[PDB]
């Protein structure tokens, strides 16, 4: 999806910054002050690992007008992050006729 | 009569948006990077207005004067126009620029030649050929308060701010800079100013369903954080030149057929609540550069014929004017009533009032009006009691024959009156306010003045 | 020891009060930027502006001289009313101050010992001054109705010793008019008296004409709604009859407006005529002496003269000016821009109509007894900031861009059409090179007839020359062009410009014609109709555009400096910044327009100065965050590298930098706004490196700075200028400083100073500097130093 280049310049993103560059006598700085920008993630996402009062069935759901299904469960992701920590997550699939 | 509107046009520039992005946003056509440069964004320098615009070099007072002056040789007669602006986003650019804008805007119409733009708008305010408002285009980083003031002293009434999307994954694989929830508290801190605020939307998007297009819509009138005074609907159409066209280059995007697409606009066309006015689902669009999609000359003239199969006809505003004079007169009307709906919107209780004919469902005048909130309020005018403000005004009750014994020779000129004293008495009874302000254009600040309201800085307000 | 200023360019502005003359000495004085410009032009020399009087702070509005006394007044948008006195026969002075209107004024008009003053705030003001002591005081401040009005026009009349009138107009359809009578030092009895009838839009212009036959005369009266009436007054035993007390049929229209003004005093006023036939809003009504004859101004640029009808009795206009279609610079249908006022005489008998342009070109016609007319030589300038100057190679005709978009080419008139010398030469403005949307920052000259320029876009533009501007060019400043035959034909009118033409598609309409002046260099004028004077302001606009070369790209943002090789091969070029890699430098070769791909990163903000040292081996880079560069040059592929550094030279930016000529050997100079000069000098003993030598300090900041081309008895020149608009003039060897002067304050630009540039090509025993400033001005000195 990512498309940042433009040619006779440096540009793409991952370090680039601005495109508004204005001046004054005073040496100003900063587009402070707009709140909630860039609607990427400000961090990695946060994992599903679960609370101990659940329970660890395998539950099955229809739709309304019985074409698709999903069915739940609980992974056992690897995390690749540390290559000895691995999460039991619960998540659900989609399946069809 | 003789309302007019005058478009005028803004220098190139680059929407800051990009900076965080590095592109502008897919479906926006040409640019200052693009092969035409010339021309500023999502208009590709073709258009009337825009060779107009070209040979003045971009200026406002040569391009204003010229259209008035066209406009008024050609048959038609002016006293009431107004302005909007058009272009990438105008409120970026440096602080002179738009208070010289402004100000020649202005004096072009008023004939005045100074400066100090409050002795500009005092002179306008006292000049024939009134100005009734202006449109300006904005989004939604740039809605703060000070920007909100900008706009308050520079005249301006109603804003358009888009949104083109519910859904979250949109607004980053679109490359526009805003997450979708922050629109809501735009909409909260404009509406209680007294800006009339109009959205736009987009159908067919890339991994978009017609499902999911059936109830973004849905979701967006019924929950009542997006209800607003306006739409705009403009189908998806490939221009060969934007972000769109490499996506069908390499195979990573499809469109809709035309049998969907009339679906799809027919069963939208049936939700529209009744004090909302559908400006054009057949929108104007350049069109031999057009490389995928469906025409859209004609969508509503078969979309109706779809409703008259399915039911449910439209009710949206435009479809049941009856205009200032004569326009549907060639049949006596029906019986006339007082319809109010009360409504919550953007932390608020909102009224609508109008006059209609029940029967055959034909609209004559209606007013908006707003009790004021106290987590969104911050003008000194609202901040030191509780008050109401009349949103719109809007009178086509100028009409001269009518229904149910219409005046002789008075013909309907104590007709708005009627309304006024009505507003009036659900603020004095209802809200229990103690200060009721309405917001207008510059030109029109004495049809406000005779009813007793008096002026204090932007605004029109008088006591209880 | 002194100089001659050569030259003063300045535009007007676009009010309507700003114009004003002296009869008795024709001196035309009219407000521009935020001083007042004074011009002449009955003198067989056409030289132009001579003296801008300064004192204002804001752009001056109202200017008016009082009719044959001693004083003239001035109004400003800083809220504030001037007082200046003759104190030379052709100069004046600030005197007296007003201190009331914290709004500012719109309407001025005055007579001899009272001053009318419209203040926006919504009142209206009158003064008189004292038996013996000039300060003129205040004699009534009131306001025709509050909130609701507000004056645009005044004018005024003198009935008799003490007795006086005042018409008002402004946003409203009637025209007021009150009366007062002397006293004291104040005025006593004055209110509002009558309200004519009349148009259906604001009042525009007022004019009261003398008084001929006692107590009966005229007032005209012009409206937005483009129709212009007349009423007539009578003063007692005079004044119309059978209105009262006689069975006759009263119209509604022809109401008769009498007034007893006094005990022995009575006036009435009538309607007379109604005059029409225009295109648009009315915008100046001027009277006459001998002839009962109207100058009507519209906003079409039209001009039209009104003449009674003595056969239909309704007056019918006896001359129509102004038949070119124009609309703005660019022109496609219609004509615009309009004129803005007038002023209208005759010195024996030809009579002079001269109006204020669209671009602030005065356009001026004389004419012969109203019958044939002919245009004048007129003037020409800037109407924003003047940014960025240039010479030519050889040290002749100098190019000096602004934020108007009005590119421009001056040259001297050296060739006085009678085949010889001009016996004292006079500078003006002979090509106009470029227009265009964006607002042409940069501009550099590389040979005798080329340039490369750049705006607000990222790209940079050459272009090139056409014929008939050669010609043009070695006939009037005559000095000769050598193989000039080689270029081709080009065109003269584009409908829209971008740049001129230079290509088969289109030709040059004006055939090779000498229409006088024939006795100097014949048959050099490429193909136009000589004129007897530098190009007309019909001509500048859309005639005298060279067309463009070549397009190159690069930058990733609008173009800040540039600079060109000594050799005339490469050139240098940066765009301004505040990030680490786009602050950097590219560099292009003249015979293929292609980019070379090294870059040179050293700075991190915005490059202020790009100058190449005086031979093609090292480039200078200075900036704002206080650190410079030199670079050294590889003469077999003309790539750079960086050599010698700096990184505290100063504490506060540094604005600009020049060289030193090959014969001292390679110093330089640099200027920041610590209001401090440094000159660094070359050591290279205990290490190769440039040492500083010595700096001298000022009490404002430093803007910019020239050196002299050569030396003058083992001593250099040197020129700095201040941010206040001063000049400094100095001479100078190693380690000595020998001031030489500072320029006086009553000559130059009050605004700051943005470039200085001295010339080189020394004739009539003196030499040349181009002063550019953004207030509005460009302006040569001359320098005879002995
Ligand atoms: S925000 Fe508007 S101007 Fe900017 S890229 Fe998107 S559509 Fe174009």
């Amino acid at each position: 999806v990512g498309w940042g280049k433009k040619e006779t310049q440096f540009r793409g993103k991952g370090a680039r910054a601005m495109e508004r560059e204005a001046l004054a006598s005073l040496k100003a700085s900063g587009l402070v002050g707009n709140q909630l920008r860039d609607p990427t993630m400000p961090y990695m996402v946060d994992t599903g690992d679960v609370t101990a009062l659940d329970s660890h069935e395998i539950t099955i759901s229809w739709r309304g007008d019985c074409d698709y299904f999903a069915v739940s469960s609980v992974e056992e992701v690897p995390d690749e992050d540390d290559e000895t920590k691995s999460i039991k997550r619960r998540a659900f699939r989609v399946f069809s006729r | 009569s003789g309302i007019a509107v005058v478009a005028v046009m803004c220098k190139p520039h680059r929407c800051p948006h990009i900076a965080y992005t590095g592109n502008i946003c897919v479906y926006c056509p040409g640019g200052p990077d693009s092969d035409f440069e010339y021309s500023t964004q999502s208009y590709t320098g073709y258009e009337p207005t825009s060779m107009r615009a070209i040979r003045a070099r971009y200026d406002p007072y040569e391009q204003a004067r010229g259209r008035v002056e066209q406009l008024k040789q050609l048959g038609h007669s002016i006293d009431k126009v107004e302005y909007v602006l058009m272009g990438g986003t105008f409120m970026s650019l440096p602080k002179e620029y738009r208070e010289d804008f402004i100000v020649k805007l202005h004096n072009a119409l008023s004939g005045f030649n100074g400066n100090d733009i409050d002795e500009a708008i005092l002179y306008s305010q006292q000049s024939l050929t009134k100005c009734v408002g202006i449109t300006i285009e904005t989004r939604p980083d740039y809605c703060t308060q000070t920007h909100l003031d900008d706009m308050l002293k520079y005249g301006c009434t109603r804003l358009e701010i888009g949104v083109q999307s519910l859904y979250e994954d949109v607004a980053r694989d679109t490359n526009r800079g805003h997450t979708v929830r922050s629109v809501c508290e735009t909409f909260a801190v404009s509406k209680d100013a007294g800006y009339k605020v109009v959205s736009h939307m987009m159908p067919d998007l890339p991994n978009v369903g017609m499902e999911r297009d059936i109830e973004q819509f849905k979701e967006y009138f019924e929950n009542p954080d997006f209800r607003t005074d306006g739409l705009k609907i403009y189908p998806t159409l490939v221009i060969r030149g934007t972000g769109l066209y490499e996506l069908w280059k390499t195979g990573r995007y499809k469109s809709y057929s035309a049998n969907a697409l009339v679906d799809l606009v027919a069963r939208i066309l049936a939700l529209v609540p009744p004090w909302t006015r559908i400006y054009r689902v057949q929108r104007d669009i350049p069109m031999p550069l057009v490389t995928s999609g469906v025409d859209n000359g004609n969508l509503r003239e078969l979309a109706l014929a779809r409703m008259k199969d399915l039911g449910t006809t439209c009710r949206d505003v435009r479809t049941r004017e009856v205009g200032i004079q004569e326009v549907h007169h060639k049949v006596q009307p029906d019986q006339v009533e007082l319809i109010r709906r009360d409504y919550y919107a953007n932390g608020g209780w909102e009224t609508f009032l109008s006059y209609e004919d029940p029967k055959k469902d034909i609209l004559i005048g209606l007013l908006r009006l707003r009790k004021a909130s106290k987590k969104y309020t911050y003008r000194k005018e609202f901040t030191s009691q509780r008050t109401s403000i009349v949103r719109e005004l809007h009178v086509y009750g100028s009409v001269v024959p009518l229904h149910s014994r219409d005046p002789r020779k008075f013909q309907h000129q104590g007709f708005g009156t009627l309304l006024m004293e009505e507003a009036e008495r659900i603020a004095k009874e209802e809200h229990g306010s103690e200060k009721i302000s309405v917001i207008s254009g510059v030109g029109v600040r004495n049809y406000y003045g005779k009813l007793g309201y008096e002026l204090d800085g932007p605004y029109m307000s008088k006591r209880i | 020891e002194c100089i001659t200023p050569e030259a003063i360019f300045i535009g007007a502005n676009k009010q309507t009060q700003v114009s004003d003359i002296h009869k008795v000495k024709k001196i035309v004085a009219f407000g521009a930027g935020k001083t007042i410009a004074l011009w002449d032009p009955i003198e067989p020399n056409n030289k132009g502006v001579y003296a801008t009087l300064k004192g204002h702070e804001a752009e001056v509005t109202c200017v008016r001289f009082v009719p044959d006394s001693d004083f003239m007044v001035s109004a400003s948008e800083d809220h504030h009313v001037k007082i200046w006195k003759f104190t030379d026969y052709s100069h004046l002075q600030c005197i007296q101050t007003i201190q009331h209107y914290s709004k500012t004024i719109v309407a001025l008009s005055a007579l001899p010992s009272l001053i009318s003053v419209g203040c926006a705030d919504g009142t209206i003001s009158i003064w008189r001054q004292n038996i013996q002591n000039d300060e003129f005081g205040l004699a009534h401040e009131f306001t025709i109705k509050k909130g609701f009005f507000y004056p645009l026009c005044l004018s005024l009349s003198k009935v008799e010793e003490k007795k006086y009138l005042l018409a008002i107009g402004g946003t409203n359809v009637n025209v007021f008019i009150a009366s007062f009578i002397l006293s004291d030092s104040g005025i006593e009895k004055c209110r509002v008296v009558a309200e004519l009838e009349g148009h259906e839009d604001w009042v525009k212009s007022l004019a009261f004409r003398h008084q001929e036959t006692p107590g009966d005369y005229l007032l005209c009266s012009g409206s937005q709604d483009r129709y212009i009436r007349l009423w007539r007054i009578r003063i007692n035993d005079l004044i119309d009859d059978s209105e009262e007390d006689s069975k006759k049929l009263t119209l509604l229209s022809n109401k008769q407006y009498k007034f007893q003004i006094d005990d022995e005093l009575r006036v009435g006023i009538n309607f007379e005529a109604l005059i029409m036939g225009h295109d648009d809003w009315i915008s100046s009504l001027q009277w006459h002496e001998s002839r009962l004859q109207l100058l009507a101004a519209t906003a079409d640029t039209s001009l039209m003269v009104w003449e009674p009808d003595e056969t239909s009795g309704i007056w019918v206009c006896s001359l129509r000016l102004g038949e070119m279609s124009s609309k703005g610079a660019s022109t496609a249908t219609g004509s615009s821009g309009g004129f803005w006022s007038c002023l209208w005489f005759t010195h024996e008998r030809m009579d002079f109509f001269l109006t204020n342009g669209k671009t602030g070109s005065w356009r001026m016609w004389a004419t012969k007894d109203n019958i044939i007319c002919d245009q004048r030589l007129g003037i020409s300038g800037a109407t924003k900031d003047v940014t960025d100057i240039a010479w030519s190679p050889s040290g002749e005709y100098l190019l000096a861009t602004s934020l108007d978009q009005t590119t421009r080419l001056f040259a001297p008139w050296i060739y006085d059409a009678s085949g010889r010398k001009r016996e004292i030469a006079t500078w003006h403005e002979f090509s106009r090179p470029q227009i265009h949307g964006y607002d042409m920052i940069c501009v550099e000259t590389v040979t005798d007839t080329r340039f490369v320029s750049g705006g607000d876009e990222k790209i940079l533009r050459s272009f090139d020359l056409p014929k008939g501007v050669a010609g043009m060019l070695q006939k009037f400043v005559g000095i000769q062009f050598e193989e000039k035959s080689e270029m081709p034909d080009s065109a003269t009118v584009p409908v829209l410009g971008l740049s001129n033409k230079a290509g088969e598609d289109d030709a040059n309409e004006d055939d090779e014609e000498e229409e006088g002046g024939n006795k100097e260099t014949p048959d050099i004028t490429d193909p136009l109709s000589l004129l007897e004077c530098p190009p007309m302001e019909d001509q500048l606009q859309r005639h005298l555009l060279w067309p463009e070369v070549e397009k190159l790209y690069g930058h990733g943002f609008e173009i800040t400096c540039l600079d060109i090789s000594p050799d005339q091969k490469l050139i240098a070029s940066a765009c301004r910044s505040n990030n680490v890699q786009n602050a950097v430098i590219r560099i292009f070769s003249t015979e293929n327009w292609l980019e070379i791909k090294p870059a040179l990163p050293f700075h991190s903000l915005t490059i202020t100065r790009l100058k190449f040292s005086k031979d093609g081996k090292f480039l200078l880079s200075v900036c704002r965050d206080r650190k410079w560069a030199l670079w050294e040059r590889n003469m077999e592929d003309n790539t750079f590298e960086l050599r010698f550094k700096n990184e505290k030279p100063h504490t506060r930016i540094i604005w600009d930098a020049d060289w030193a000529p090959l014969e001292f050997g390679n110093v330089f100079v640099t200027a920041s706004r610590d209001k401090t000069v440094k000159v660094w000098r070359h050591q290279k003993e205990p290490a190769d490196d440039y040492v500083l030598e010595a700096s001298i300090k000022h009490t404002k900041a430093v803007t910019a700075i020239s050196i002299h081309d050569s030396m003058i008895r083992e001593k250099i020149l040197i020129s700095v200028g201040l941010e206040n608009g001063e000049i400094y003039l100095y001479s100078y060897t190693l380690g000595k400083f020998e001031l030489i002067t500072q320029l006086n304050e009553d000559i130059t630009p009050a605004d700051k100073i943005t470039r200085l540039r001295w010339s080189h090509l020394k004739r009539n025993g003196k030499l040349f500097l181009g002063v550019g400033s953004s207030d509005l001005s460009t302006r040569i000195y001359s320098l005879a130093y002995e």
